[PDB]
């Protein structure tokens, strides 16, 4: 069942933000040797979407999308889809995802990259959401 | 052997509508007119015969090759290098934006003829022939009347010398006379020439001054085989007896 | 190399598409080749064909020749020359003799096309019997039927309609004496010089995404008659800066009065017999 | 038509000089950066992304800079651009019912399961100028709240689990691509609604005002309207499973329309769709009243605006090809006119000697 | 389990793409391509140049059982992510050696009446292509006529030589040896001599 | 039993807040000016002076900023403000023939006295993103020619001169005020004139392109 | 550019022609020209039409309850 975990270390990546994904990732001093078998490139995505939000699909333009590919030493192949054009950003995705399937890293960096990353965000979408709830319009409440 | 063989051709698109069971044999230098009502089937079987319509079931010989078997482009050549047809609105088989001699001569640059001068003159000889006059030959057929256009129809056909000609009743719309000379001159060419042609109509007098052969369809189905002056004067059939009744 | 481009300005997926087609149009000649890139967008209307070839087939050290109705002073031919001079940073040249590729619009150079040359001609329209047959479905397969004889007729008819064969562009050939294309609205000077050329055309159309090639020593020959055989008006006036009258001549206007002078289409062509 | 033109080279060059050397201004103010345009002119970006086709802040931003604020030359830009960028993936279907979101509102009922939340919006402010912002400043204190979003699902649920709408139901059709095969009309509703999504925002604006005066009525209500991120998910190849790529800010606005009376069903209300990027809702909203509108032929309703005319309202709703247009007749076209000036005096010789 | 493609893929698909158009252009002409130093083999250095520079998601790659191998399956399907076929019938690019059967050759696509372009493109390794039973090739593409003496089985020496599938319906050889290349499309005139 | 209370307000002047806090965006980036808007960002100016009826730069420039970018609510920001100021006269009927000419160009005569120019213009440029903008820079330094302008008459003058076209005479008739009064169709030249000037620009433009069908 | 062009269109009932498409209709075209009057009206529907709605819905049910039960 590693499919869901590695989506969702994958997802935690692509959803950081460059600045926070690079700092933490120079700060943990863990690198090893890999090279990128294919290189980062920023092409589009076709945005698909549904009528009425649950009928046919239509397409409703295209974002940019960056994607890179990493070999580590033993053969660990890491991918990286992040929305964007930020091609190094891509590149530490994938060697975090080829670091990932390895035994020796996937805990650790667990618990002090992705998770924390994890927390980071979803702390600042808890405070955007707080922001936005103040602008909701209270008509009735129960009253005992 | 005969020039054309069909065995068991049918064809139902619609319930009723079509013709089945449909069989017979085309010598060269022979006439084979059909004659039935209009829901006798008898264009469809004209359509199928003359490689477009294709039959549900059955299986149709020319010479010694099966129609149906050919390749596409096989047919295609056929249809425009020794096989004639003759729609009943000359419009549909003239090019309307090309004149009587480019009409014409389609065909033979079709075949590669590649030569204006030779075309030219075998337009105009076609229009001799076809009583049409040569001086209007640079004309275009939709400035030509119904007869005139229809005789067009017939030389372009004619221009390759086909030795099969289908003629899905060309004389309808035509004067009593106009219609006549028309089919004097179409029975003058079939003498002149050793091709055969097969004649739909649905009136026994054009079958009576051209047709050699006579076949009667109804609902879809051959009813009695006939021959000039054989079924017109002495009708076997009830149905047939009812046609002959109805037309005289 | 343009920043935040691809090098020739096209993502490498069309390219390598549009380098496929060419493969097959090649094997094929005469056979406008299906190939199903996207839309893009462009201001000057010339290069939805000829641009997308140049940048399919165009390299580093290539020397680009852009060319509008022989000229190269053309402001379509200057942007799109400047165009791929900012993309590709290739070298270009006002020479059809020290050119490599020649991406032209409705003319062949003068100057005969040497080999490891490639001319690139911008097709408004692919399929000459589009002004006749208006479905598209019984067009293709009567290039394999060879039914070429339809378009026959218009060549028929232009001297009934007029007295002699005014068709002195787009008129149609019969390449490798079995595919019938119509090139760029080419005139009928050039139409003589596709005969086995010793170059490789390309021609490309856009608004329509068809492709098809003359391999290099490809029979073409002019659609015609044996009465009425392929001739081109031979030229009886001169050019107004060096007078020879051995290449064709196109009209440029001085005045708003109408007043016009004859000049060499191929205006390298023209250099070259000035500065003689 | 097209009129070959020589010996403008350098006056072309210094034309294009005048025009950077204006598009930059006064050198004395600093240079409007990319950032500081995608940040503060958000609204712009979300109209040229969404009308030029990629959904990149910057790449918009930098669009429009090069423009100098034109819109409609940014659009080109941003649409050109798109043509150098390689397709690396079709995304999963957007799911509307995951959006996290920053604003949403329901006109049909007085308050609805999650609550009309405003959000950032422009309506009910007093458009009277702020002069104050003629000098810098500070952003208000933003006031906070339960930091949760309630369940918020869509209104058309609601409408249709009563029976007085119908869910839009997924027939697996293959959507249509308009940037890859040129329109053909009559098109689906697919290649309509991406049509759409490609329009001027100020002339399907009309369209959908004229509809709402009385060409074409189609009794909207604005069912509801979202603003918020949603998720965007690929399949690649090289995996096997779907990957979450990032997110998109989008607005959805769903229209109900005036009800109909099928033969052998009951009756119920119809729908609009709109779905735009970033927050400019109007673009949405009248995507949705256009896309009622031009839904005439699947409801069998004869067309009595020039909103409800299909080929009228998508052969001219792209900007590109309209500015092409205008822009070929400024082009020097001085042997078309001397053919015209002949054709007129002749007129005026036959017609006056 | 990968295989490098292109050290730069735009230039090197390019100037793979101007050598084999040279090579198809003039069929019999040999032309190098010195972009990649190492195919995946078995498949040479011409293969994969020419794999890496037209193969993609819309050109189904058929490789024959005594070329087709895991790690050359993997790097093709991921650098070019063309889908991989294991029947010559619904092929695009087909890549077989001199051991290729008859029947492999007949099952090929060759293109349609309506579709002369639809067919499959044979790629095919010889031991050499220099050395063997003398061939002149004329047609388009020949100036006056080439001699070329290239290792190929019977099979495709009589598909060539006796071409049954009409123009412009067949298929187009592409021989390849090491880094060299050479081509012969469906409508150059092939003879013994 | 759900007792009604008030949220109105409190709910708008948050909204509102959000909506000022997003116009501002990041913090860390300087908020632009007005003053570069006008002098940049000079197009989306044009547009906005021309359709919000106020022919004032930095009043566009302004709205644009308190828009957040938004070219509609711009116009109507500056059309409300109209209503703001008094009418304090009304200028004589502008001259186009004294024009200053930054640009002027005609696609019908080549020699048009004065002399073609096509001065700051998008035609014929490439429509290449130029990523060099993503950074500070400095356009290039301006070439310099003759710095005397020649009279300038207009095309459509010589024209009428030569038959084929009719002048534009002044009939001294009033001009219609649609800004005073409701329009009233069928329109007055002048009163559809006055009207499409406040058009939307892509509106018009889209029937522009219809008209060529 | 663009105002030259409707402006040139519009002038059609005072050369006598006929409009052919909508960019002819004075009406139309000048009535729904205002940028800041279709804005307005077509962003209007966000603000709350309960009322005509609830009256919306009662009908459909009255009709639903008719048609079917
Ligand atoms: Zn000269
Ligand atoms: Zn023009
Ligand atoms: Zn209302």
């Amino acid at each position: 069942a590693d499919t869901a975990t590695r989506q969702h270390w994958m997802s935690v990546l692509a959803h950081s933000q460059p600045a926070e994904l690079a700092a933490r990732l120079n700060a943990l001093n863990i690198t090893a040797d890999y090279e990128v078998i294919r290189a980062a490139e920023t092409g589009l995505v076709q945005i698909q979407a549904r009528m009425g939000g649950t009928g046919e699909r239509f397409f409703a333009g295209d974002a940019t999308l960056t994607r890179a590919a990493v070999r580590l030493t033993d053969g660990t192949l890491g991918y990286s889809w992040v929305l964007g054009r930020d091609k190094q950003h891509a590149e530490r995705c994938a060697l975090i995802d080829a670091l990932m399937q390895q035994s020796r890293h996937f805990q650790n960096l667990s618990e002090t990259l992705i998770a924390p990353l994890d927390a980071d965000r979803m702390a600042r979408i808890a405070a955007r959401q707080a922001e936005v709830n103040a602008s909701r319009v209270d008509f009735f409440t129960m009253v005992r | 052997q005969p020039l054309l063989s069909v065995n068991n051709l049918t064809h139902l698109y619609a319930p009723g509508k079509g013709f089945s069971d449909v069989s017979f044999d085309l010598w060269p230098g022979e006439v084979l007119g059909i004659v039935g009502e209009s829901g006798s089937g008898k264009t469809t079987l004209l359509k199928s015969i003359s490689a477009r319509l294709t039959p549900q079931q059955g299986e149709i010989h020319y010479e010694n090759r099966s129609l149906y078997a050919m390749s596409e482009a096989d047919r295609r050549r056929l249809l425009r290098t020794e096989w004639g047809v003759v729609h009943q609105h000359p419009l549909d088989g003239l090019r309307r934006q090309v004149s009587a001699g480019g009409n014409i001569g389609e065909r033979l640059m079709a075949t590669g003829a590649r030569h204006y001068g030779d075309i030219r003159a075998t337009a105009q000889k076609w229009l001799e022939e076809v009583e049409i006059p040569a001086n209007r030959i640079d004309d275009l057929p939709t400035t030509f009347s119904g007869g005139m256009q229809q005789r067009l129809q017939i030389a372009r056909n004619l221009v390759t010398h086909p030795k099969l000609v289908f003629m899905d009743e060309p004389t309808g719309g035509l004067d009593v006379s106009v219609q006549a000379r028309l089919l004097d001159l179409l029975r003058g060419l079939v003498v002149e020439l050793n091709l055969a042609v097969v004649i739909v109509t649905h009136d026994l007098g054009v079958a009576r001054l051209l047709a050699d052969r006579l076949l009667v369809m109804k609902q879809g189905q051959v009813v009695e085989s006939g021959l000039t002056d054989r079924v017109l004067d002495d009708p076997h059939h009830p149905y047939t007896q009812l046609l002959v009744s109805s037309v005289l | 190399n343009l920043s935040g481009y691809n090098f020739a300005y096209l993502d490498e997926q069309t390219k390598r598409m549009i380098r496929r087609a060419i493969l097959k149009a090649v094997a094929i000649p005469g056979y406008q080749v299906p190939f199903g890139g996207r839309e893009m967008p462009m201001p000057y209307g010339w290069g939805t064909g000829g641009i997308q070839l140049t940048a399919s087939v165009i390299g580093e050290s290539d020397v680009l020749k852009v060319i509008d109705q022989g000229a190269d002073d053309t402001t379509n031919a200057v942007s799109i020359r400047n165009f791929f001079k900012r993309v590709t940073g290739v070298n270009t040249t006002e020479r059809t003799d020290d050119a490599t590729l020649i991406q032209t619009r409705h003319r062949i150079p003068e100057t005969p096309l040497t080999e490891d040359q490639i001319i690139i001609f911008q097709v408004p329209i692919p399929e000459p019997l589009r002004f006749i047959e208006p479905r598209e479905t019984e067009t293709r397969t009567m290039h394999a039927l060879e039914e070429y004889g339809v378009m026959q007729v218009k060549l028929y008819e232009d001297i009934a309609r007029f007295g002699h064969i005014a068709t002195t562009y787009a008129y149609p050939v019969k390449v490798n004496g079995r595919y019938v294309m119509d090139p760029s609205p080419i005139p009928k000077f050039d139409n003589p010089k596709m005969d086995m050329m010793p170059a490789l055309q390309l021609f490309g159309a856009g608004r329509e995404k068809r492709i098809y090639a003359v391999p290099p020593f490809t029979r073409v020959e002019s659609l015609d008659f044996d009465d009425h055989p392929f001739t081109v008006q031979q030229w009886d006036e001169p050019c107004a800066i060096c007078g020879s009258t051995h290449s064709y001549l196109d009209e440029v206007v001085l005045d708003d009065a109408g007043n016009r002078m004859f000049v060499c289409s191929d205006t390298d062509y023209c250099r070259q017999q000035s500065e003689a | 038509m097209y009129v070959a033109v020589k010996g403008g080279e350098k006056a072309i060059d210094a034309a294009h000089a005048l025009q950077e050397s204006r598009r930059r201004g006064d050198t004395d103010l600093p240079e409007l950066s990319v950032a500081q345009i995608e940040q503060q002119l958000n609204l712009a970006v979300d109209r040229v992304m969404t009308e030029g086709g990629i959904a990149d802040r910057e790449l918009a931003a930098l669009a429009l800079k090069q423009a100098s604020g034109d819109n409609v030359e940014a659009i080109f830009l941003l649409r050109a651009y798109r043509t150098t960028l390689a397709k690396l993936a079709v995304s999963e279907p957007l799911d509307t019912t995951g959006m996290r979101l920053e604003r949403r509102i329901s006109a049909v009922y007085k308050d609805i399961p999650g609550g009309q939340l405003l959000g950032p919006t422009y309506d009910y402010t007093h458009r009277l100028l702020d002069f104050t912002l003629l000098a810098n400043g500070e952003a208000p204190t933003l006031t906070t709240a339960d930091s949760e979003q309630q369940p918020s699902p869509h209104v058309f649920s609601l409408l249709a689990r009563q029976g007085l709408a119908k869910f839009e139901e997924d027939s697996g059709a293959q959507p249509d691509d308009i940037t890859r095969t040129p329109p053909v009309y009559p098109c689906s509703r697919s290649s309509r609604l991406q049509q759409l999504m490609r329009g001027d925002e100020g002339y399907l604006l009309a369209l959908a005002y004229s509809t709402q005066r009385g060409y074409g009525r189609n009794h909207p209500f604005a069912g509801e309207i979202r603003s918020g991120y949603i998720d965007v998910s690929i399949v690649p190849e090289e995996l096997g499973f779907a990957v979450n790529v990032g997110e998109l800010l989008m607005t959805e606005c769903e229209m109900v329309n005036g009800f109909i009376d099928p033969p052998d069903e009951p009756p119920h209300f119809t729908r609009g769709y709109g779905l735009v990027f970033g927050m400019s809702e109007r673009k949405a909203m009248a995507m949705a009243l256009v896309d009622r509108a031009l839904q005439a032929p699947e409801y069998g309703e004869h067309a009595t605006g020039p909103a409800q005319d299909e080929e009228f309202v998508l052969a001219h709703a792209d900007n590109v090809e309209a500015a092409g247009f205008v822009s070929h007749l400024k082009l020097p076209h001085y042997v078309d006119f001397q053919a015209e000036l002949e054709l007129l005096k002749r007129l005026q010789q036959e017609k006056n000697h | 389990t990968l295989e490098t493609a292109f050290m730069l893929p735009v230039q090197d698909a390019q100037h793979s793409f101007r050598r084999l158009l040279k090579a198809m252009s003039e069929p019999g002409v040999i032309v190098a391509l010195h972009q990649l130093k190492r195919g995946w083999q078995p498949l040479n250095i011409a293969t994969t140049s020419v794999l890496l520079t037209l193969a993609d998601n819309d050109t189904p790659v058929w490789l024959s059982t005594p070329l087709n191998n895991d790690i050359v399956n993997q790097s093709l399907r991921f650098h070019t992510n063309a889908p991989l076929v294991s029947q010559p019938e619904q092929a695009t690019f087909a890549v077989t050696d001199e051991a290729i059967s008859s029947e492999q050759l007949n099952a090929l696509s060759t293109g349609t009446a309506v579709a002369p372009e639809a067919g499959a493109t044979l790629i095919l390794q010889v031991a050499s292509l220099s050395g063997g039973r003398m061939l002149r090739l004329t047609g388009a593409g020949i100036a006056e006529e080439r001699m070329i003496a290239p290792q190929l089985p019977e099979c495709i020496l009589h598909e060539l030589t006796e071409r049954p599938h009409p123009f412009p319906l067949g298929i187009d050889l592409i021989l390849t040896c090491g880094e060299r290349l050479l081509a012969i499309p469906r409508t150059t005139h092939v003879e013994v001599c």
